[PDB]
C-alpha cells in the first residue's frame, strides 16, 4: 500500500524534541533520533558522491592531477572530520 | 642554458614528473615520435642523443657546482 | 572483451572440475591449457592497445560491500602496470 | 577399489570411450556462456582516453572519449 | 639450545655490516649537488597553492 | 595416445552411491524429495521474481537523490 | 569384514577418555598457581591497562578530558 | 647410442641435438652483435649517441 | 634488448600515472652519466672470479678443497648454512 | 496480509497435528513434519518480500493482552535484525529434519515434537518487543534443549552434560529477572519503545547493564564462562547439536543488540574496555585450547566460541559499520558452524568414533564429502570470497577505527584460525589411508548432498553479493548507533 516512488518522510524539524530536557516528550524525541540519522546520511552520500567526483578527476587528468584537483582534495578532506559515525571526532549536529 | 618550455606546454604534455629537471623542453617530440614507433631501441634515435647528451650536460654542471665546495672546504681544515 | 581475459581461466577451471570424469586425462588438459592460451592471446591483444596505444581502460561490476561510504567493488584497473604483468602470468601460465 | 567410488572430478585414469565427442562439447558449451560475458561487458569498460591510435575496439565499445568532465557525475 | 648462540652471531654480521655503513659517511661524498627544479622545485605541480 | 579410444564403459563409482535400477522403469523418488524439490523450486522463484521486484526504497537511494539536489546547491 | 563401526582399539579409548576430565590432576599443585596468576590475573590486566592508555592517548590528542571509566 | 657394460645410452633424437645447436648457436653470435653495435656504450671509452 | 630502452629509458611516457616517482628521490640521469666505470662492470669481476673458483673446486682441486675432516669449527660450519641459520629450529622450538 | 502471528501458529498446528499420531504411522509423521517445516520457512522468507526496509519504527506488530491493565503485554514485531534471524532459524530446523530422517523409527514423533515447539519458540524470542515476555522466551529454549540433549545422546556420559548447560543457563537467567525487576518497578512497563524513552540514572545504568551482562556473557561464550558449551555441545545429537551453535548461541549476542546497547547508551560507554579486554584475550586463549584437542565434535565449538568472540568486539564497538558487520558474521556463522557438524556428524553416523586418531586419508574414498567439507573449512578459514570474510572484516575495521590495540588482537584470531581448522582437515579427510580401522564406509547419498546445497547456495550468496543483506538494515543500524546522544 504505498506509491510506487521514493517515500518523503519529513525534512524540516521535529517541533517537540527541546534539547534542554531531551527527557520530556518521549513521543518526539524518537523524531529527532530518526531525524538525525536520516541528516547525516546526506552527508555521507554526498562525500560519496564527492569520492566519485575525485576518483573520476584522478581517473581523466593523467600526470598533472597534483594541481588540476586540490579543489576536490581539499573538499573531501574536509568532508570527512564529520561524516557518519566512524572516528572518535564526532561530527557536533 | 635556460628552459623555455612552460606552463601549458609544459602541463599539457604527459611527462611524468621527476623527469621534469631544467632542460626537458624537447623531450615532447622524442616521446611523440618513440611512441607511435612501437617503442623499438633501433627505430628511435634522432631524437634521443640530443635529449642523452642534455642529462649529460645535466650531470656535468651538476659535479661542476660541487667543485667549488669540495676545492673550498680545505680552508675549514 | 576484457571480462574475457580474467573469467575465462575460471570457467575452463569450473568446468573441468565439475566434469573430470566426462573428459579423460586429455580431454581437460587440451580444454584448459586452450582456454588459458586464448586469455593469453586476449592479455597480449589487450597489451598492444594499451601499453602501446597508452588509453588505459577502467570499469565496475557491481558493489561488494555498499556500506556507508565504504564502497567495495568488483571493478578492475586494467592499468599500463598492470597490463605488463597480465602478459607476464598468462604467457608464462599457458607455457606451464 | 577405486571404481566403487565416484570421484566427481573423474577418477585416477578415467578415460572415457568417447572423450573427444564430450570435449567438443564442453568446448562449446564454454564458446557459448562466454558470448555473454562479452556482450554483457560492452555496456561497460569506461576509458575517458583517446588512444594515439586507433585500437580494433571501437566496432563494438562507445565508452571511449565521451567520459571528459567531472562535474556531473 | 647451541642453535641460538649461532644465531646472534648470525644477525650480528647482518646489524654489524650495517654499522660499517655508518662508520664511512657516504653521504657526504656525493660528486654532485642536490637536484633542483623551476617554479620553487616544481611547487605549482606537486601542491602548494597555484 | 591421442586417437585411442578410452578403456572405460562407464565412469566409475555410482552418483550418491545409488545403484541404478533395471533399464525400462523410473528412479523410485523417495518420500522426502518431492516437498523438498517443491519448495526449493517455491523459495528459488519467491527469491527471484520477489527480491527483484521489491522498489529500491532505503537509506542509501533515498540519501543518494536528496544529497543529488542538494549538493547542486551551492551559488 | 561386516563391520562399519571403528575397532575402538583399548589403548586409545583411555586417552580419549582421559583427557575429557581433567579436574582430578588440576586441583592443588605449585606449578598451577604459578601459570594461573601468570596467564589469568597477570595478561588480562595487563591488556586492560594497555587499552586504557590507548584510550586516554586517544583522548588527550584529540584534548577532550579522559573519562573515568 | 651403442650399449657397453651397464651405460645402454640412448642416442638423442634428430631433433633434439640439431635444434639445440642452432638454436645456441644463436645466443653467441647475439653476444657478439651486442658486443659490437651497442658493445661501445658500456666500456668507458667512446660513449655513443654524439659522444 | 628490447626492453632496455623503451621502459627504462630516463622518462618514457607509457607508464602514465601507473608508476609515480617523487622529484626528489629520482636518480636515474646520474646512475648512467655519473658512472665512474670502475664499479659498473664490478659485478662481472666477481661473475668471472666465482667462476674460476668454482671450477677449480669443483672440477680439479678437489682432494682438500671439498671434504674437511678438521676438528671443529668447520663441521659446524657445514651444519649452519645446511640447517639455513637454525631458523627451521629456533623458530619451531621457540615459537610454535 | 502476511502477518508474524501464523509465522508462529503454523509450527503450533504441526506440533498438534503431531501429537495425536500412532507411533506406527512412521511415514505419515515424517512427511508431515517436513511439509510444515517447510511451509513455515516460506512464510518466512514471503516476510522479506514485504518488508519495506525504510522506516525506522518496527514493522508488523500484534498486540496481545497479558495483565488485567494492559501494564504489560505481548507485543511482536521485527525492525532490521531480528528479520534475518527468524529466517535463518527458519531454515535450520527442516534441516535438522533432514538430517535426522534415516533414523527416525528410532527416534519416534517425540523428535519432531521437540524440534518444531524449540522452532516456534526461537520465532517468538527474536520478535518479542516487550522486554519481561522476551525473557520468559528467552529461557523457555531450555525444556525442547534439555530434551534433545538427553534423550537422544549419543553416548551415556550426557547426565552431565544436560546439567551444566541447564544450571549455568538458569544463574544468569535469575540475575537478568532481577534485574527487569528493577526497571518495571521503576519505569512501570516494559514495553520496549518507552522503556527506551526513559532518562536512567548513572549509578543505576552501571549495576543494570552488569545484570544483563550476567547471562548475556554465557550464551556468548565469555572466557570466565565458556566450559558449558563443548562438554554439553559433543554430547547432543547431530539434528539437535546443529542449532546449539546455530541459534541457541545467537539469543544472547543478539540479546545485547537490543537490550543493551541502546537500553543502556551512558554504561556501554564506561564498559567498553571491559569487553574489549575479554573478548580479546577469549579469542587467544580458546583458540590455542582448540590446537591441543582430539575429539571431531570439540573443535568445531571451539572455532565457534571464538568466533562469537570475536564478533563480541565488533558490537560493542559502536560504529554503523561495525554492528551489520556483527550482523552479517553471525548470519554467515550460523551457516558455516551449522555445516560443519553436519559434516562430522555424518562421519559419526557410519563410524560412530569422534576421534581424528581413527580418521585418515578419507579424499582416497568419499571425494564428494571431502570436497564439501574442503569448501565449508574454507569458509571458516576466513577467505574472502565466503560470506565469514565480508563478516569479520567489518568487525575488524569497527574495532580499528575506535581503538587500534583491539584490532590486532581481535586479527589474532583470524591468523590463529589456520592453525587447527587446516590442521583438522589434513588430519582427516587427507591423511593416510588406514584399513585397519576404518574397514568400510560408503559416501553422501542424495539427502546429505542435498542438505549442503543450500548452506553453499547461501554461502556464496552472501560472500560474493552481501548488499542485500546490508541493504535491508542499513536504517536499524543507524537507528541503534545514534541513540541517547544528539551529535
Ligand atoms: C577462497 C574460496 C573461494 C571459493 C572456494 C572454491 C575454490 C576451490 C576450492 C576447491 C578446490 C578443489 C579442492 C577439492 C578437494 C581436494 C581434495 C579432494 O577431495 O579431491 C576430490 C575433489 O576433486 C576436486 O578437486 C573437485 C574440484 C571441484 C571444485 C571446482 C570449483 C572451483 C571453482 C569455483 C570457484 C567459485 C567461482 C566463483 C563463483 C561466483 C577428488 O579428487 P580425485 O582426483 O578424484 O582424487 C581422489 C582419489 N580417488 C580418486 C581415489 C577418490
Ligand atoms: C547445485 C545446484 C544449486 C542451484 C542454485 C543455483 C545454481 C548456481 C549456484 C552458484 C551460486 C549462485 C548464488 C547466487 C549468487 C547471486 C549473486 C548476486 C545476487 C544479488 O545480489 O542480486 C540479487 C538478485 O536477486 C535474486 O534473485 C537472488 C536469488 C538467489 C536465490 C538463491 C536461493 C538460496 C536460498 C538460501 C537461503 C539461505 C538463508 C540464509 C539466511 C538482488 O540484488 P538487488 O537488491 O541489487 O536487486 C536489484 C534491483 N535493482
Amino acid at each position: 500500500g504505498r506509491k510506487k516512488g521514493l517515500p518523503e518522510f519529513e525534512e524540516s524539524a521535529p517541533d517537540g524534541f527541546d534539547p534542554e530536557n531531551p527527557y520530556k516528550d518521549p513521543v518526539a524525541m524518537v523524531e529527532m533520533r530518526e531525524h538525525i540519522v536520516r541528516e547525516k546520511w546526506i552527508q555521507i552520500e554526498k562525500a560519496k558522491i564527492l569520492r566519485e567526483k575525485v576518483k573520476w578527476c584522478y581517473r581523466v587528468e593523467g600526470v598533472n592531477h597534483y594541481q588540476k584537483c586540490r579543489h576536490l582534495v581539499q573538499q573531501y578532506l574536509d568532508s570527512t572530520r564529520g561524516v557518519g559515525w566512524g572516528k572518535d571526532h564526532r561530527p557536533i549536529s | 642554458k635556460k628552459m623555455i618550455a612552460t606552463q601549458e606546454e609544459m602541463s599539457a604534455a604527459k611527462i611524468a614528473l621527476g623527469s621534469r629537471d631544467m632542460c626537458a623542453h624537447l623531450l615532447i617530440p622524442l616521446n611523440k615520435c618513440r611512441q607511435a614507433e612501437f617503442y623499438l631501441p633501433w627505430k628511435c634515435e634522432d631524437e634521443r642523443h640530443v635529449y642523452e647528451k642534455c642529462e649529460y650536460e645535466l650531470v656535468m654542471e651538476r659535479m661542476l657546482a660541487m667543485k667549488k665546495i669540495r676545492e673550498e672546504e680545505a680552508l675549514a681544515k | 572483451m576484457y571480462l574475457l581475459i580474467v573469467f575465462l581461466p575460471l570457467l575452463g577451471s569450473s568446468v573441468a572440475g565439475f566434469f573430470g570424469r566426462f573428459l579423460g586425462s586429455e580431454g581437460s588438459a587440451i580444454m584448459t591449457t586452450t582456454c588459458v592460451s586464448f586469455s593469453s592471446i586476449l592479455s597480449l591483444i589487450a597489451f598492444y592497445e594499451v601499453a602501446l596505444g597508452a588509453s588505459a581502460c577502467y570499469l565496475r561490476i557491481a558493489p561488494w560491500i555498499s556500506s556507508e561510504m565504504f564502497d567495495a567493488s568488483w571493478g578492475f584497473l586494467f592499468d599500463s602496470l598492470t597490463v605488463v604483468m597480465l602478459i607476464v602470468v598468462t604467457f608464462i601460465s599457458s607455457l606451464v | 577399489f577405486r571404481a566403487k567410488v565416484w570421484s566427481m572430478t573423474g577418477g585416477p585414469n578415467c578415460r572415457p570411450k568417447h572423450w573427444r565427442r564430450n570435449t567438443a562439447i564442453a568446448m562449446f558449451g564454454v564458446f557459448l556462456v562466454c558470448i555473454p560475458i562479452a556482450k554483457l561487458s560492452a555496456k561497460l569498460e569506461q576509458r575517458p582516453h583517446m588512444p594515439v591510435r586507433p585500437i580494433p575496439s571501437q566496432i563494438w565499445c562507445k565508452n571511449f572519449g565521451t567520459k571528459d568532465d567531472y562535474e556531473k557525475e | 639450545y647451541e642453535a641460538l648462540a649461532w644465531l646472534s652471531g648470525g644477525l650480528g654480521f647482518f646489524v654489524g655490516l650495517g654499522l660499517l655503513a655508518v662508520l664511512n659517511d657516504k653521504a657526504s661524498k656525493v660528486p654532485f649537488t642536490p637536484r633542483v627544479y623551476p617554479y620553487d622545485n616544481l611547487r605549482v605541480e606537486l601542491g602548494g597553492e597555484p | 595416445r591421442w586417437a585411442t579410444p578410452g578403456h572405460e564403459e562407464r565412469p566409475k563409482g555410482y552418483f550418491m552411491n545409488r545403484t541404478p535400477p533395471a533399464p525400462g522403469q523410473s528412479r523410485k523418488w523417495e518420500d522426502w524429495e518431492l516437498p523438498c524439490y517443491i519448495t526449493s523450486f517455491l523459495t528459488i522463484v519467491i527469491l527471484g521474481v520477489g527480491l527483484n521486484a521489491k522498489p529500491d526504497l532505503s537509506i542509501e537511494t533515498w540519501a543518494h537523490q536528496k544529497a543529488l539536489e542538494r549538493l547542486e546547491m551551492e551559488k | 569384514g561386516g563391520g562399519m563401526e571403528t575397532n575402538k582399539n583399548k589403548f586409545i579409548e583411555d586417552w580419549g577418555s582421559a583427557r575429557e576430565n581433567l579436574e582430578h590432576n588440576f586441583r592443588w599443585t605449585r606449578r598451577n598457581f604459578a601459570l594461573i596468576g601468570i596467564f589469568g590475573i597477570a595478561l588480562p590486566i595487563i591488556v586492560y591497562k594497555g587499552i586504557v592508555k590507548d584510550f586516554h592517548m586517544q583522548d588527550e590528542d584529540a584534548g577532550r578530558p579522559h573519562r573515568k571509566f | 647410442g651403442i650399449t657397453y657394460k651397464g651405460v645402454t645410452v640412448h642416442t638423442p633424437k634428430t631433433w633434439h641435438t640439431v635444434t639445440g645447436k642452432g638454436l645456441c648457436a644463436v645466443m653467441w653470435f647475439w653476444i657478439l652483435y651486442r658486443a659490437k653495435q651497442d658493445g661501445p656504450v658500456v666500456m668507458g671509452w667512446r660513449h655513443p649517441w654524439d659522444g | 634488448y628490447l626492453a632496455k630502452d623503451m621502459m627504462i629509458g630516463l622518462g618514457t611516457n607509457f607508464w602514465a600515472n601507473s608508476l609515480l616517482v617523487l622529484p626528489k628521490n629520482e636518480i636515474l640521469a646520474e646512475s648512467e652519466f655519473a658512472a665512474p666505470t670502475i664499479i659498473k662492470l664490478i659485478p662481472i669481476l666477481f661473475s668471472t672470479l666465482g667462476a674460476f673458483v668454482a671450477y677449480n673446486v669443483n672440477l680439479v682441486a678437489d682432494q682438500f678443497q671439498r671434504a674437511f675432516q678438521t676438528s671443529t669449527f668447520c663441521n659446524r660450519l657445514y651444519s649452519f648454512f645446511n640447517k639455513r641459520w637454525f631458523f627451521d629450529q629456533v623458530l619451531n622450538d621457540f615459537l610454535v | 496480509y502476511f502477518n508474524l502471528s501464523g509465522l508462529i501458529l503454523c509450527p503450533v498446528l504441526g506440533s498438534i497435528i503431531l501429537l495425536f499420531i500412532p507411533n506406527s504411522r512412521i511415514r505419515l509423521i515424517r512427511l508431515i513434519g517436513l511439509c510444515a517445516s517447510l511451509i513455515t520457512f516460506l512464510y518466512s522468507l514471503v516476510l522479506w518480500i514485504q518488508f519495506d526496509s525504510s522506516t525506522a519504527k518496527f514493522q508488523f506488530v500484534e498486540s496481545l493482552r497479558w495483565l488485567p491493565y494492559e501494564n504489560i503485554n505481548f507485543y511482536l514485531g521485527i525492525d532490521g535484525i531480528s528479520l534475518f534471524f527468524v529466517i535463518l532459524t527458519t531454515f535450520l530446523i527442516p534441516i535438522c529434519i533432514l538430517v535426522g530422517w534415516s533414523g527416525m523409527r528410532s527416534y519416534g514423533k517425540e523428535y519432531i515434537i521437540a524440534f518444531l515447539i524449540c522452532e516456534f519458540l526461537m520465532i517468538a524470542v527474536f520478535c518479542m518487543l516487550d522486554l519481561l515476555l522476551f525473557y520468559v522466551f528467552f529461557e523457555s529454549v531450555l525444556i525442547p534443549m534439555f530434551i534433545i540433549i538427553g534423550v537422544w545422546g549419543s553416548r551415556q556420559r550426557k547426565i552431565k552434560a544436560a546439567y551444566q548447560f541447564f544450571l549455568y543457563t538458569l544463574l544468569g537467567s535469575l540475575f537478568m529477572l532481577l534485574a527487569i525487576l528493577l526497571i518495571l518497578f521503576q519505569t512501570g512497563t516494559t514495553d520496549l519503545q518507552i522503556l527506551l524513552t526513559t532518562e536512567f540514572s548513572e549509578r543505576r545504568q552501571i549495576f543494570l547493564w552488569i545484570a544483563f551482562f550476567a547471562s548475556f556473557a554465557v550464551k556468548v561464550p565469555m572466557v570466565p564462562v565458556h566450559i558449558w558449551l563443548p562438554e554439553a555441545h559433543v554430547e547432543a545429537p547431530t539434528a539437535g547439536s546443529v542449532i546449539l551453535a546455530g541459534i541457541l548461541l545467537k539469543f544472547g549476542t543478539y540479546g545485547f543488540l537490543r537490550f543493551s546497547i541502546p537500553m543502556f547508551p551512558e554504561a556501554t560507554l564506561c564498559f567498553t574496555p571491559f569487553i574489549y579486554t575479554l573478548s580479546a584475550i577469549a579469542i587467544i586463549y580458546t583458540s590455542l585450547t582448540t590446537l591441543r584437542q582430539i575429539d571431531l565434535k570439540k573443535i568445531i565449538a571451539y572455532s565457534s566460541v571464538a568466533h562469537m568472540n570475536l564478533v563480541t568486539i565488533g558490537m560493542f564497538s559502536l560504529n554503523i559499520q561495525g554492528i551489520g558487520g556483527s550482523i552479517l558474521l553471525m548470519l554467515s556463522h550460523g551457516l558455516v558452524s551449522s555445516a560443519l557438524f553436519l559434516c562430522v556428524g555424518v562421519l559419526y553416523d557410519r563410524h560412530k568414533t569422534r576421534l581424528v586418531r581413527y580418521y585418515g586419508g578419507l579424499v582416497s574414498t568419499m571425494p564428494n564429502f571431502s570436497t564439501i567439507f574442503f569448501f565449508f573449512t574454507l569458509a571458516n578459514m576466513s577467505l574472502p570470497g565466503t560470506s565469514s570474510f565480508i563478516g569479520e572484516f567489518l568487525i575488524l575495521v569497527g574495532a580499528f577505527q575506535r581503538n587500534s590495540l583491539v584490532a590486532t588482537l581481535a586479527a589474532l584470531g583470524m591468523i590463529l584460525g589456520a592453525a587447527y581448522s587446516l590442521w583438522l582437515y589434513n588430519r582427516v579427510v587427507s591423511g593416510n589411508l588406514k584399513p585397519d580401522f576404518l574397514h568400510k564406509f560408503s559416501d553422501l547419498n542424495g539427502r546429505e548432498v542435498f542438505i549442503f546445497i543450500p548452506f553453499l547456495v547461501g554461502l556464496v550468496w552472501m560472500g560474493v553479493y552481501p548488499k542485500v543483506f546490508l541493504d535491508c538494515m542499513h536504517t536499524s543500524v543507524s537507528n541503534l548507533v545514534q541513540h541517547g546522544k544528539f551529535h
